[PDB]
């Protein structure tokens, strides 16, 4: 039921459609709903010959790997595949924005954050979307959520949890974030990490 | 955010049912061998390294994760990447995510100090050739 | 005049001539001298000796492997650390042991990342606190008034050593990770509930003195750990310089003084030997031509015939301390 | 002559060592005045661009805005000269004579305040008075006499901090951070109406200036409308929009208006790709230029597009300049000048 | 726009620290960059010429030559290569950052076994070469992107003291009174000359432009692509060069002097040609430019250097990447650099 | 740096205020209309507060410059 409202939501704000066009959305789709939770790379690989097969079988087109399908409606008006190059020097420009008006962070841009940052607004742009990061640290978990928000225009609410601290803050905390998302109509991107539990 | 998967209180986040079933999952996972090579490829970039003979070592394929070596650059990111693995293994940090801080540092710290100690090189060749000609 | 300071300065010429022809070694060396030392520096902060020796020999197979020369006999110390800094260490009360040098060199260049110390003696409270003599405020995760102490020891610029750091308040956390906001011409951080303008000489370290603590993740994985404990060599040189002084205080007292005197000496007569080569680089013409380079020649040249003169008089009386240590290392080994 | 657009092509190609921040036409002589991010401004000619007539370091950071008035004494028995105004990141102003004898940057003075960096400075004339006034990210709107070189006036219009503003007369229209415009009546620093509607921080806002000619959006539909002066602003913000927006009538310092305190979006333009940068109104036309390598000219009659410079850079478009056709001591040129992040100015001629 | 000879007078003077070895002018923005005899390199803005926007010490010995070009990539971003040869055996390859005023190393070509006494760049589509001589008598190629040799040949006996790169050949002046052509991709020499009477100081192609020697007089010349070149040695006269053709590598026959230019009192040390005019200088504390059609000197700058004139720089007029500005750059032992604008 | 006021005229307070604040050359046209607002200027019965100069004018204390 996921797989459907993406493919519409892809459909209803993208391009004219081709069918070969049409079917690598359907595969880029189906990567962001089942792929994304695998984690060893030897699933990757499984699922992308799955995605082979079950195209051969049914749907009888291009590369469809993980970082073959780029779509993205950063760069444009519509939800399109986009070109690799075009959307990392878009992104290193905005970047730059950020970090000049929000908080300088010397970091570099590789194609994984690209991924990473695709995924993440598409998440972001969806209705209750709501996502749960799980990696390493100091691999720009945070950081990149806060440069999504900030793209999409989203105030950003890190709870301030510390020791000497309880319930009756946190949910002072969630009280305040509620009470803006309602009655001032701000759209709020509260990010919760796994330390402030 | 959940950093260690495999806590008590994060396991328990991942469970349970409440954000299991709204939330979408996705695993960042940690780096793979091509983010740090590209990561390398972009931080030792500015480094004058290329100021010596260098002949490009016969290694396997399978120990090479950038392209084919032709430059220092590419042995340096090469052995970098190696010993970060080996750390990591010989360190025996279990299965648990590897965290590339490590590799951040010393990355940052190899081109600072590069720059320095050529720095002081080149001034101390310019005068002790200054001193003989005089 | 020419003839006798040419002929004075042909020592110079022969080193010089000497380290212009290792200039093409110095140079092919570098790269892995630099590698090595950024590893060391990064990696090896909370390691022990077997542990490091382990790890030099993995990463000297890697450099052997991808063709990357390196000095063969590279140490750590001798690349990375000179005479003021050894001397100004020890006179702060720094341990006379290898180990405890490699780490204090490595803490002391850490200049990005803030510094974790685990010291169960708490000496190294006392070998910072010398260091920067005074303007050091010490705190503590585990006392109330904490927050308004920190926010004022950030305005003003004082260094900052907060004790009991297994106790960790993330409240503090934008100043680990070194998350600034860059407003203009001033640098502010936000810690507590409200911004706080940054002085820019401020200077924070955390200390620990429970080993196998508790160091959260977010800290663990932003700060350079690196571990202050006792080892053989420091254990036997206490034991021998506690019998020393307790047997023979007189030959304490010679030995001091002599390997004091000893490092002041070597260290005038390299400033000297870098003096003598500047001067004669900005000559601003012939040394004949100029008459004053000829005289400030000659007077750096009786300098260090003094100097060197004074050191190798003064040498000649160790090996007695060296038999007097040699006499004492049965309780040294027990 | 303000029927002209552009044609498909630039004129010449003027290169500089970095991203451009702004440009400005000199309104009598065929000169360009480029500033970048370095802190330099130069002055080329136009016919021979392959040697910079003129350059400076002024500022030490970016230079983010640049803004020149020629002026006009009243038979002061004082010679007129062209004064250019630039502000940059370094909580500075500075204020420079053109000396066309030498074709230098003759510094007049400087203007200090600000606590943060200035997002725009803007320059205009009375009768016998110079006034310079700017915004910058310390929420604040500051206005300095030129010739005594202090300020006057100080107001602070919103909440967040403000990006750009415009004079016409005595009134100041400022967009913000925020996205909300404010209109305020800057001698008595009275806020009298805001403008809410757009999504994301504004980019530029201007008035609309009255053109005796007919014009869809330049010309007081009411007496009441025609007295004050104005009818119509626009402004384009980074949620890729520019709207046109019918000003609201106080009571005529002005009294804020109860019932008529909103300004009303009468029109909307889409077809930008990124963050709108520059606009500008030239006859019937608004041209505009976007963060996604295109200038586009559009019918101000209609709110269409009628024309597109696509990929007219290698980078994000920052900067136009058109000459001033509401102005009887302005010429409006065939000219164009557009600069952008690639280190490079394109201009339009004949 | 090429029809402009400079003023009497320069523009602008800047001082250094000691002997210029070396000017090249940056392509694009109005910078000179300056090689002493130090080891040192400096980039001047020509408008904030005081002190310099970048210094840089290099090399530990004297710097011999240098050269420029402004990348043109088919797909990657462009920007300026500087290439410094110096008398320790090394040649230095740096980009030019104008956004932070600062020279970033790219690397080091080695391989020469005495001092490299020139260096040319250029490039093919979207391969860059260096080519570069010294006084061990051969001559290299390295290939910019991978950081080694490609190519080695030796052209003469006597070693070589510059080179010219156009197309795929190089005419290598030697240390000797001979000159010869060679063909740059394998080593097969096509043509000799002489007729000077000490060693050549200066040699390079002349291309072709919309004059008398800067057109092909057939289609035989036209289809090769070059007819003339241009030299000058230490017999203080200037000696203009038909080139013969070979047998259309080229199989082999000797260059022939088409006109002599005379009236230095010493030896000659730069050759550049804008448009109609050759503009020299010499080991003689002036600079001079003749006419290229009727071979007359037609303006003489004297005494602008209190020392000898080391270096010229003028723009390329036969390079459609290249805008030819009414600028003009000498350098001297002197220690100035005398730039003449408009 | 020259300032021409008159008594005869509105705004003459706040511009005179200023011109004393930055220490302009101030010139007051038509003399014989003297207004006893400015008295603590023709006497100069400043305060001098410490390292500072002031006169109080109008209804407050205003900084003198001393040019
Ligand atoms: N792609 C990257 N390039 C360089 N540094 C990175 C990158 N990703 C993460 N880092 C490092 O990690 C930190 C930023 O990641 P962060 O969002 O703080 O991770 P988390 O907060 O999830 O631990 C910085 O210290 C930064 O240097």
């Amino acid at each position: 039921t996921r797989l459907v409202r993406g493919v519409y939501t892809a459909i209803n704000t993208g391009p004219r459609q081709t069918l070969r066009s049409l079917i690598r959305l359907w595969a880029y789709e189906a990567w962001r709903i089942f792929a994304d939770r695998l984690v060893g790379v030897k699933e990757k690989n499984s699922f992308e010959q799955l995605l082979y097969e079950t195209v051969d079988k049914y749907l009888p087109l291009g590369n469809i790997s993980s970082t073959s399908l780029l779509f993205s409606g950063l760069l444009s008006l519509d939800f399109k595949e986009v070109n690799k190059t075009d959307l990392v020097n878009f992104i290193e420009e905005r970047f730059k924005t950020f970090c000049d008006e929000e908080l300088e962070v010397p970091m570099v841009i590789h194609e994984s954050m690209v991924d990473h940052i695709l995924r993440i607004d598409r998440a972001l742009k969806q209705v209750q979307g709501h996502m749960m990061l799980i990696g390493a640290s100091r691999t720009g978990k945070t950081i990149l959520t806060r440069f999504v928000a900030w793209l999409n225009g989203l105030k950003i609410v890190q709870p301030k949890i510390h020791r000497h601290s309880n319930l009756s803050d946190f949910d002072m905390i969630l009280k305040k974030a509620i009470s803006d998302c309602s009655l001032k109509e701000s759209r709020t991107c509260l990010i919760i990490d796994e330390s402030n539990i | 955010t959940i950093c260690d998967p495999t806590n008590n209180k994060s396991s328990a986040m991942i469970s349970s049912p409440a954000l299991f079933n709204r939330c979408i999952i996705n695993w960042m996972g940690d780096w793979d061998t091509k983010t740090m090579s590209q990561v390398a490829n972009n931080m030792v970039d500015v480094v004058p390294m290329e100021f010596t003979d260098f002949i490009v070592p016969e290694v396997n394929k399978e120990l090479v994760f950038t392209e084919p070596i032709q430059t220092i650059r590419d042995a340096v990111v090469n052995i970098l990447i190696h010993f970060d693995r080996n750390f990591y293994q010989k360190m025996k940090v279990g299965v648990n995510p590897r965290s590339p801080g490590y590799f951040i540092d010393g990355l940052r710290a190899l081109v600072k100090l590069v720059t320095a100690k050529y720095q002081d090189l080149q001034e101390n060749q310019r005068f002790v050739n200054v001193g003989l000609e005089k | 005049r020419s003839i006798s300071l040419v002929k004075s300065l042909t020592f110079e010429k022969e080193r010089w001539l000497n380290t212009t022809k290792q200039f093409s070694k110095t140079s092919q060396e570098l790269i892995g001298n630099c590698i090595i030392s950024s590893i060391y520096e990064t990696y090896f902060g909370h390691l022990n000796e077997r542990e490091r020796g382990d790890m030099l020999v993995i990463l000297k197979r890697l450099l052997g492997k991808f063709a990357v020369k390196y000095d063969v006999n590279y140490r750590f110390i001798d690349y990375l650390v000179t005479l003021d800094e050894k001397m100004k260490w020890l006179e702060c009360g720094l341990d006379k042991n290898d180990y405890f040098l490699e780490n204090m060199s490595i803490v002391m260049n850490s200049q990005d990342a803030v510094p974790f110390l685990l010291d169960p003696s708490s000496h190294m409270i006392t070998v910072i606190s010398n260091y920067y003599g005074n303007k050091t405020v010490l705190l503590s995760f585990l006392e109330e008034g904490f927050v308004k102490r920190l926010e004022n020891a950030v305005r003003f610029g004082s260094v900052v050593i907060i004790q009991d750091g297994e106790f960790f308040d993330p409240i503090i956390s934008r100043l680990i990770s070194r998350e600034f906001n860059h407003a203009g011409n001033r640098v502010t951080v936000e810690i507590g509930d409200h911004e706080v303008d940054v002085s820019g000489d401020f200077k924070l370290f955390i200390h620990s003195c429970d080993p196998s603590g508790d160091i959260p993740i977010f800290l663990r994985s932003r700060v350079r750990l690196v571990h202050f404990v006792t080892n053989k060599e420091s254990i036997e040189t206490r034991i021998f310089d506690i019998t020393l002084t307790e047997e023979n205080a007189e030959m304490q007292r010679k030995r001091e003084d002599l390997i004091k005197l000893n490092t002041e000496y070597r260290l005038k007569l390299k400033n000297l030997e870098k003096r003598l080569l500047e001067e004669l680089n900005n000559s601003q013409g012939n040394m004949l031509e100029n008459d004053e380079l000829m005289v400030t020649l000659n007077n750096l040249k009786k300098e260090a015939m003094n100097i060197e003169k004074k050191l190798s008089e003064s040498e000649e009386f160790f090996p007695q301390f060296d038999n007097l240590v040699e006499e004492y290392s049965i309780i040294g080994k027990h | 002559v303000l029927k002209w657009i552009p044609r498909n092509l630039p004129s010449c190609l003027i290169n500089v060592e970095s991203s451009v921040t702004s440009v400005k036409l000199h309104p009598n002589l065929p000169i360009v005045f480029v500033a970048t991010d370095h802190g330099k401004l130069y002055a080329f000619d136009l016919f021979n661009y392959t040697i910079p007539l003129a350059s400076l370091q002024s500022h030490t950071k970016a230079i983010t805005s640049m803004d020149v008035l020629f002026t006009n004494y009243t038979n002061s028995s004082k010679k007129n000269y062209l004064v250019i105004v630039t502000a940059s990141k370094d909580l500075q102003i500075h204020v420079f004579k053109w000396v066309s004898e030498e074709c230098k940057f003759q510094q007049i003075r400087s203007l200090l305040g600000h606590e943060h960096i200035v997002s725009a400075v803007k320059i205009w004339q009375k009768n016998n008075d110079v006034h310079i006034a700017s915004c910058s990210r310390d929420q604040t709107v500051k206005i300095w006499d030129f010739h005594n070189g202090w300020s006057l006036k100080t107001f602070q219009p919103h909440s967040q901090w403000v990006r750009s503003i415009d004079v016409l007369g005595d009134y100041i229209i400022s967009g913000s951070h925020d996205t909300t415009l404010r209109l305020t009546h800057w001698p008595s620093g009275n806020g009298l109406s805001v403008g809410t509607g757009h999504e994301f921080p504004i980019e530029k806002v201007k008035f609309i200036h009255f053109i005796e000619d007919e014009i869809r959006f330049r010309t007081p539909s009411t007496d009441r409308y025609k007295n004050w002066g104005m009818q119509y602003c626009v402004s384009a913000s980074r949620d890729r929009t520019i709207k046109i927006w019918e000003i609201p009538l106080p009571t005529l310092a002005p009294i804020p208006n109860p019932t008529d305190s909103n300004f009303r979006c009468v029109l909307t333009l889409k077809g930008h790709l990124s963050w709108v940068r520059d606009i500008s109104i030239r006859g019937q036309y608004l041209f505009s230029c976007a963060d996604d390598k295109s200038v586009r000219c559009w019918d101000l009659n209609t709110g269409q597009c009628l024309h597109v410079w696509e990929k007219l850079h290698t980078g994000f478009v920052n900067c136009l300049d058109l000459d001033v056709d509401f102005d009887s001591n302005v010429t409006p040129r065939q000219m164009m000048v557009t600069g952008g992040l690639d280190c490079k100015s394109n201009v339009f001629m004949r």
